[PDB]
């Protein structure tokens, strides 16, 4: 969870549909 | 709560731009 | 360009908007 | 419908979760 | 205020003109 | 500990949205 | 063909940089 | 004047309180 | 210019997050 | 050039130091 | 996190300030 | 030394190319 820590563009592509 | 707000605009932002035409699901 | 450009302010308008909700986000 | 006007807070509540 | 605790949109209103 | 200024920037973000062309008299920070 | 609604959120950022805690009476879109 | 013709920061300096 | 200004702003930060700690070099 | 036609990330990689 | 998200205002306020002349912008 | 504290548009000047 990217509030706690920095997430990399690899962590957000889970939000994506 | 300020703080995660804060951290919340920036994520939208991220999320737009690294999901590109997929387009993405947004929960805090 | 004018389509990506204002895709980013609506995520953020979104964001806000919805608050503890989150919303679900695509182009086209 | 939102980049070639500018939707209503109302009307952007419509893509909330 | 709001740079401490958090406002919502609705308490943000209290500003406009 | 929130930065006052980095938030304030927000706030006229939010304030803009919010107040449309009526505009905002004051940033409550 | 230039959004006016969108231009103005751009202007009141860089207006929040440039009067800083003074702010600012009026948006010029 | 500014979303049509591009204002310097400058510029912007005379709308400030 | 001004479409041209708005643009550039949402560049630099789309440059912010795809270069990470690299950093970059913007010129318009 | 990113402003006349959109970029991706891949041509956004070009501008990183 | 204050870190990540500074830096996306600081890129902002660096565009706006050196304009046409650009800038060179790395964390650290 | 400008997420810790305000820098001037003076000194952020110091950035540009
Ligand atoms: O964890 C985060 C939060 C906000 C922006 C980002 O790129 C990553
Ligand atoms: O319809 C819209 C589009 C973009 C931002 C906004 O506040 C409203
Ligand atoms: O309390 C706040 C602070 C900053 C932005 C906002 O929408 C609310
Ligand atoms: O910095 C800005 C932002 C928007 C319009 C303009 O002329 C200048
Ligand atoms: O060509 C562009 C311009 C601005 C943002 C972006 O992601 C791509
Ligand atoms: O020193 C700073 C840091 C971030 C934004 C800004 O306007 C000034
Ligand atoms: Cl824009
Ligand atoms: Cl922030
Ligand atoms: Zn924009
Ligand atoms: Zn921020």
């Amino acid at each position: 969870q990217c509030c706690t820590s920095i997430c990399s563009l690899y962590q957000l592509e889970n939000y994506c549909n | 709560f300020v703080n995660q707000h804060l951290c919340g605009s920036h994520l939208v932002e991220a999320l737009y731009l690294v999901c590109g035409e997929r387009g993405f699901f947004y929960t805090p």
